[PDB]
C-alpha cells in the first residue's frame, strides 16, 4: 500500500519477485497462511540504494494483523537481518498467523539497510473470527509455556504504577503547602531558609534511601526469579544460500524501448536468440510487480493479484515458436491499466529513465526460461 | 467573580475536538487512508487537510484581529480588581495553550511513533500528518499567539514591551511547523530508515526546547498577578 | 593472553587457525624461532567486525621479547597491512628472533582494521641468555651496517638535550630576577614598562635569531650527511595469494547443537555424507583455538599447546569408518576443561549464540579432509 509512490525506475530495478504463491486466501483467527516465492536481486542496483549487504525479509501489512511465525531465505530461518548478493536469486517462505479480523493487503517486502523498503506484490487476505481468540504460545528453555499476548503485562503495569505512585507521592507531599506565588515571594524578599526545614530534609532522605533500597531489592528479586536470562539476540546473518539456477538458453537484446506520454502501454523491440533444442515462445513480461501475460502462450494459475495481473496485456508482433538456433526481432507491447494505476508511467518524473524486468519464455512441453532485460526507456509524446 | 468557567470550556473544547479527531483517524486510518493515490484518500484526508488549513487560517485571523482590535487603550486607569480578573483570564489562556501544546507535541507526535513505525509512508500527507502538523501544531500556535496578544493588550505588566520569555515560548514551538520541511526533506532524501531519533528530528527537538521559556513566562505572570492585589497574606 | 575475554562467538567465527607449527620451543638470545600454519577467514564474518579489507599479521607477545624478523602471507613478505578475502584460506610464516630472556606466551594474531585483534593459539616459548647479547644488525642501501638497538640514540639524546638546555637557559635568564609577586604588583600598580627593558629585548632577539639559524644550519647539515633519504613506506598490500585447497569430499550438516549450562562439554548432531572413494573417520573438532581430538582416530604430534589440546575430548557416538556414498547421523560431544578455562561456555552472555568450527576427517591411509560447520548453539539448563 506503500508502493505506487516510490520512483518507477527504482521499483523496476531493485528486486524482481516471481513464482509467488499464497497457501490460503481466507483464514480464521490462529490459522496459518504461508507465502512462498523467489526474488532476484537486479545487477543494475541503483547507486542511490546501498548494496543489500544488510537486508531484512519483512511483511507489508497494517500493523500486527498477522504475526510472523517464521520467515526463511533459502531454507533457513531468518529472524535477523541478512546479507544478499547482487545478481543472485533467492527463494523465500514467510509463515503468518492470523490475529486481527478484516481484509488485509499483505505484501512481501525487503528492507535494505541504506535504501529503504522494496515492496513486492500485495495480496488481499481475509481474516475472520475474533481477536480475543488469538493465542501466541511459546515454550522457553526453562520449561514454561507463556502467551506472548499478555506475558509480563501485569508485572510491567505493576512496576510502572508503583514508581509513578512514588513520584506522585513526592510531588503531593511538597504540594500540600502553597506552591508558587507565596514561595516565590519568600525566596525573593530576603533569604528564604524557611520553606525547606525539618522534617522536610528527613522526608527527602527517606525518599532517597527507600528509592535506592527498593531498586536494589527489586533487582535482586528479579534475579532470583528468572535466574536464567540471555541478552537480545541480534546481528546480520551471512551465508544466505542462493538458488543455483541453470544458465538460460534464451538471449534477449533490447533494441530501444518506448512508452507513450500519456498512455497505459510500454513498447520495446527485442532481438531473441533461441539456444538449446526446443521451440520457445514469449509468455510473460514482469517489470515491477506487474505481470503482462500473453494468454495464448501462458496462463496464471497461482492466484496472482488481479490488479497486478494483465492476462492479455502482453502483445508480441510475431509470437510464433522460435526454433533453436534461430534469431528474430519482434515488437513487444505491454499494455494494461496497471501501468497507470501503479504509476509506472511516472518514470517521466524520474531522474533515471531506465527500466528492468523479467521475460518468461515457454516451450511446447511447458518448461520455462527466465531472462532479464534492462534498457533505457524513452518517452514518446507525438 | 474573578476566575470564571471559561477554564472549563478551554479544557473541554480541546478535549472533545481531539477525541473526535482520534475517533476519525481510528475509523479512516486504514480503509481510505493507507493508499495516498486512492480516490477515497482524497475524499477523507486530502479534503480534511484543505478544510483544516482554511479553517485554521480563518480562525487565526479572526481571533488575533479581534484580540488586537479590542485592546485596552487606557491601561493606566485599570483598577487592581479588574487587573486581577484579567490576570486570571490570561492564566486561562495559558492553560489552554498548555493543553494544546500537550495535544500537539506529545499525543499526536508520538502517535506517529505509532503510525509510520507500522506502515510504509505513501506521501508527505500521512492521515496522521494531516492530524499532527496540520492541526496539533496550528491549533497550539493559534492558542499561544492569542495568549501572548491577550497578555500584551490587557495586562499592564506585559504591555510597554515584548516579553522575551513569552516571545520565545510563543514562537519557538511555532518554528516546529516550518521545521516540517526539514522532516520531509530528510525523510525522502537523507535517511530512509524510520529512525525516530534520526538527526531529521533535532528540528522539533531544538524548537521543542524553547517551550522551556514557559518558566520565565510564568514567573512574569506571577509578578503580574502580584502587582496591586498581591495580598496581603502572602508575605504577611 | 588477551583472549578468554573476547566474546566466545566472535572467537569462534572470525578466523580458524590450523596446521600450526613452531620450529623451536626453547631458544637462545639472537636465535630464530619460526611459526607456521594456516588460517581460514570464516564466511559468516560477524557484521560488527569490519570485513578484513585491511588486516595486519601481528604477533601476540608482552612487548619486544622477540623481534619480528620476517612475516609472510602466502609466500611473500608482509611488513604492511594486507587485504584478506572472506572464505579464503591463507598460509602464514612468522620469523622471530629472541631478544629478552624469560618464558613468553607467543600468539599469532590478525588485527583487522575495523574489528580489533583476532588472537590465535599461544605457545610458551622459553628464551635464555642475556638481553645485552642481543643484536639487530641491518645493512642500508648506502652501504653501512648499523645496529637497530642503539642506532641514532646518541644523536637523538644530543639534540633533545641541546634544545632542552636552550629552553632552560631562556627560563633561567628570566628567572634570575624576582619572578611572581613583585612583578605582579608592578604590572598591577601603574604601568609596568620597567621589568622588560634593554638589554632584555636584545637577548630575546638573539635567542630568536639563534634558534632560527641553528634550525636551518642543523637541517642543512643533516641533509649533507645522509644525502639519501626516503619517506616512511606505508600502504595496504593487495593480491595476497590464498591457498588453492581441493574441494572437500565430506559434507556435514549440523542438526542442532547444545551445551550444558553450567558444563564443560558441547554436544552436536551431525549428518555426515562421505563422497570420494575412501572410508573416512572424524578425528578432530576445532572451534576457537581449542582442538578436540578423537584419540582413536588422530593424535597430535606438532606440539600443540596442552591447555588448548583435548587429546580425547572428542567423543563420537559411532566413529566407525564411513564408507563412500554412505550417509549417517551421529552425536558428537566435545568435552574438555578448556571449554570453561577459555570461557567458551560464556557464549550464554553473547548477543549471538552461533558457533563455527572445523571438522577434520581422516581416512585409513592418513590423508585428511577439512570441513567447516556453523550452526546456532542452544544452551540447555535442565
Ligand atoms: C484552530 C482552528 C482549527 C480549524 C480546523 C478544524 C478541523 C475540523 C475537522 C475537519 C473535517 C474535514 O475536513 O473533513 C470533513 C468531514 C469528512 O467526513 P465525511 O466523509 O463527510 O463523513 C461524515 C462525517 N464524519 C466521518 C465526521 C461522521 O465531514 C464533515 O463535514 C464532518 C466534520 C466535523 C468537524 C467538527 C466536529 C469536531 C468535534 C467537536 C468539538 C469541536
Ligand atoms: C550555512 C550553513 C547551512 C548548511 C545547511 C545546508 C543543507 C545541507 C544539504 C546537504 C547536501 C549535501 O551536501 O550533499 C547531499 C548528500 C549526498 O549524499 P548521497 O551520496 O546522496 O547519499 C545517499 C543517501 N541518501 C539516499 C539517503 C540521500 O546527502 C546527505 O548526506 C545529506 C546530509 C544531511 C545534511 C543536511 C543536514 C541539515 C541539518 C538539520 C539539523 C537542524
Ligand atoms: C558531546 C556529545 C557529542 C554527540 C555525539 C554525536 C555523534 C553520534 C552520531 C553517530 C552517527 C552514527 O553512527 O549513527 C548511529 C545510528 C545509525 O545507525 P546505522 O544506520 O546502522 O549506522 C550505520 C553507519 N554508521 C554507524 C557508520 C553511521 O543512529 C544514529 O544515527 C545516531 C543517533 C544519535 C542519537 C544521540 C544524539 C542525541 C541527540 C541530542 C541532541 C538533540
Ligand atoms: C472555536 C473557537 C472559539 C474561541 C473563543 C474565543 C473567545 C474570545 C477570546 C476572548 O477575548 O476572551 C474569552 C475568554 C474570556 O476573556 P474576555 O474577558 O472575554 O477577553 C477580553 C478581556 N476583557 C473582557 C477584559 C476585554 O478568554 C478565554 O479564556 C477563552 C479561552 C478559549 C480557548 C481558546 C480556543 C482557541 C481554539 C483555536
Ligand atoms: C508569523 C510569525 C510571527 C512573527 C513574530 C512577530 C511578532 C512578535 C511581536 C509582536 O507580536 O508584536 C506585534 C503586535 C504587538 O504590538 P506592537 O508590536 O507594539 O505593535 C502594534 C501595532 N501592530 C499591530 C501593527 C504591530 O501584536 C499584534 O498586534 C498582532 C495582532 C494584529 C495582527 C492581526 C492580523 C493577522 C491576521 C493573520
Ligand atoms: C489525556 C488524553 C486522553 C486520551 C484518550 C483517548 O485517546 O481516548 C480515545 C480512546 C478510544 O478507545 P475507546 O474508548 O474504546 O473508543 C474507541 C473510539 N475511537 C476508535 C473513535 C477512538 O479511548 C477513549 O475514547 C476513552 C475516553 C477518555 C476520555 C478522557
Ligand atoms: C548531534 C548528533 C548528530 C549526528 C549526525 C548523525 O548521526 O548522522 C548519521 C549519518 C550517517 O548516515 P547513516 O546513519 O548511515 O544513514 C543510513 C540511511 N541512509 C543512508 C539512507 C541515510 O551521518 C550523516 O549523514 C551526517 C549527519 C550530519 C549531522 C549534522
Ligand atoms: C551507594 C549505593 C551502592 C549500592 C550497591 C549495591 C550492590 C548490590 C550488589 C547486588
Ligand atoms: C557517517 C559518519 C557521521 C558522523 C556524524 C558526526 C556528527 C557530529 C556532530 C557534531
Ligand atoms: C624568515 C626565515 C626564512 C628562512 C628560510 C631559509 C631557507 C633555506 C633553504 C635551505
Ligand atoms: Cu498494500
Ligand atoms: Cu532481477
Ligand atoms: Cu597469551
Ligand atoms: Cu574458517
Amino acid at each position: 500500500h506503500g508502493e505506487k509512490s516510490q520512483a518507477a525506475f527504482m521499483r523496476m530495478r531493485t528486486i524482481h519477485w516471481y513464482d509467488l504463491s499464497w497457501s490460503k486466501e481466507k483464514v480464521k483467527i490462529n490459522e496459518t497462511v504461508e507465502i512462498k516465492g523467489k526474488f532476484h536481486v537486479f545487477e543494475g542496483w541503483p547507486e542511490t540504494v546501498d548494496e543489500p549487504d544488510v537486508a531484512f525479509l519483512n511483511v507489508g501489512m497494517p500493523g500486527p494483523v498477522f504475526i510472523r511465525k517464521e520467515s526463511y531465505i533459502g531454507g533457513q530461518l531468518v529472524p535477523r537481518s541478512v546479507r544478499l548478493e547482487i545478481g543472485k536469486t533467492y527463494d523465500f517462505r514467510v509463515v503468518l498467523k492470523a490475529r486481527r479480523p478484516g481484509d488485509w493487503h499483505v505484501h512481501t517486502m525487503m528492507n535494505v539497510q541504506g535504501g529503504g523498503p522494496i515492496i513486492g506484490p500485495g495480496k488481499w487476505i481475509t481474516v475472520e473470527g475474533s481477536m480475543s481468540e488469538f493465542r501466541n504460545p511459546v515454550t522457553t528453555l526453562t520449561g514454561q509455556t507463556v502467551d506472548l499476548e499478555n506475558y509480563n503485562e501485569g508485572n510491567t503495569y505493576f512496576w510502572h504504577a508503583f514508581w509513578f505512585a512514588i513520584g506522585v507521592a513526592w510531588i503531593g507531599y511538597w504540594s500540600r503547602r502553597p506552591i508558587f506565588i507565596p514561595r516565590l515571594l519568600m525566596v525573593d524578599a530576603g533569604r528564604a531558609d524557611e520553606l525547606v526545614s525539618a522534617t522536610d530534609r528527613k522526608v527527602a532522605m527517606g525518599f532517597l534511601a527507600a528509592t535506592i533500597l527498593i531498586v536494589v531489592m527489586a533487582m535482586s528479586s528479579a534475579n532470583s526469579k528468572y535466574p536464567i536470562t540471555i541478552p537480545l539476540q541480534a546481528g546480520t546473518m551471512r551465508g544466505m544460500k542462493p538458488l543455483e539456477l541453470p544458465a538460460p538458453t534464451v538471449s534477449v537484446k533490447v533494441e530501444d524501448a518506448t512508452y507513450r506520454v500519456p498512455g497505459r502501454a510500454m513498447r520495446m523491440k527485442l532481438t531473441i536468440t533461441n539456444h538449446g533444442n526446443s521451440p520457445i515462445r514469449l509468455g510473460e513480461f514482469y517489470t515491477a510487480s506487474v505481470r503482462f501475460l500473453d494468454s495464448d502462450v501462458y496462463k496464471d494459475t497461482t492466484g496472482y493479484p488481479e490488479d497486478l495481473l494483465a492476462e492479455d496485456g502482453l502483445s508480441v508482433s510475431d509470437n510464433s515458436p522460435l526454433a533453436p538456433g534461430e534469431t528474430r526481432t519482434v515488437d513487444v507491447t505491454a499494455s494494461d491499466a496497471a501501468w497507470e494505476v501503479y504509476r509506472l508511467s511516472d518514470i517521466i518524473y524520474d531522474p533515471d529513465s531506465r527500466f528492468a524486468g523479467l521475460l518468461f519464455f515457454f516451450d511446447a512441453t511447458g518448461n520455462r526460461q527466465v531472462v532479464q532485460i534492462d534498457a533505457p526507456l524513452i518517452p514518446s509524446f507525438m | 467573580l474573578l476566575d470564571k468557567k471559561w477554564l472549563t470550556f478551554a479544557l473541554a473544547i480541546y478535549t472533545v475536538f481531539y477525541l473526535w479527531v482520534r475517533w476519525y483517524e481510528g475509523v479512516y486510518g486504514w480503509s481510505a487512508g493507507l493508499d495516498s493515490f486512492a480516490p477515497e484518500f482524497e475524499t477523507y484526508w486530502m479534503n480534511f487537510l484543505y478544510t483544516e488549513i482554511v479553517l485554521e487560517i480563518v480562525t487565526a485571523s479572526i481571533l488575533w484581529g479581534y484580540l488586537w482590535k479590542t485592546r485596552d487603550r487606557n491601561l493606566a486607569a485599570l483598577t487592581p480588581r479588574e487587573e486581577l480578573r484579567r490576570n486570571f483570564t490570561h492564566l486561562v489562556w495559558l492553560v489552554a495553550y498548555a493543553w494544546a501544546i500537550y495535544w500537539g507535541a506529545s499525543y499526536f507526535t508520538e502517535q506517529d511513533g505509532t503510525w509510520h513505525q507500522t506502515i510504509v509512508r505513501d506521501t508527505d500527507f500521512t492521515p496522521s500528518h494531516i492530524i499532527e502538523f496540520y492541526l496539533s501544531y496550528p491549533i497550539y500556535i493559534i492558542t499561544g499567539f492569542a495568549a501572548f496578544i491577550y497578555a500584551k493588550t490587557r495586562l499592564p505588566f506585559f504591555a510597554k514591551g515584548i516579553s522575551l520569555p513569552y516571545l520565545v515560548l510563543v514562537v519557538g514551538p511555532f518554528m516546529i511547523l516550518p521545521n516540517v520541511g526539514l522532516n520531509e526533506w530528510g525523510h525522502t532524501f537523507w535517511f530512509m530508515e524510520e529512525l525516530f531519533v534520526a538527526p531529521l528530528h533535532y528540528g522539533f527537538v531544538i524548537f521543542g526546547w524553547l517551550a522551556l521559556a514557559v518558566m520565565g513566562t510564568l514567573t512574569q505572570t506571577f509578578y503580574s498577578f502580584a502587582q496591586g492585589g498581591l495580598g496581603q497574606s502572602l508575605c504577611e
